[PDB]
């Protein structure tokens, strides 16, 4: 399950103070075994 | 259910499929074929007192 949310901030202060919900908008049957992750970069 | 359905101008999500009441009770469906947003309401009742 990923939820994901787009929000323009202006402060630039790190994570900003307020509340911002996150929506399902992708969920996959994968059936796998997760204990690490990673990143990618160009 | 029963009840008559209604035209409903609640905002559901685009994930969102039903709508509950305070007792777990759906006061609003989303149409499986058209993907319209149904307000279900209880018929029309009262007590009766002679
Ligand atoms: C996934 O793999 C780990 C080994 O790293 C194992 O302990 C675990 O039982 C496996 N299954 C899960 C996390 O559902
Ligand atoms: C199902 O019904 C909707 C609404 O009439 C229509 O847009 C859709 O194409 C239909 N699907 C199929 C597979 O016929």
């Amino acid at each position: 399950k990923i939820y994901s949310k787009h929000t323009p901030i202006n402060l630039g202060r790190d994570l900003p103070q307020g509340f911002s919900a996150l929506e399902p908008l992708v969920d996959l049957p994968i059936g796998i075994n997760i204990t690490r992750f990673q990143t990618l970069l160009a | 259910g029963t009840g008559v359905l209604t035209e409903s101008n609640k905002k559901f999500l685009p994930f969102q499929q039903f709508g509950r009441d305070i007792a777990d009770t759906t006061d609003a469906v989303r149409d499986p074929q058209t993907l319209e947003i149904l307000d279900i309401t209880p018929c029309s009742f009262g007590g009766v007192s002679v």
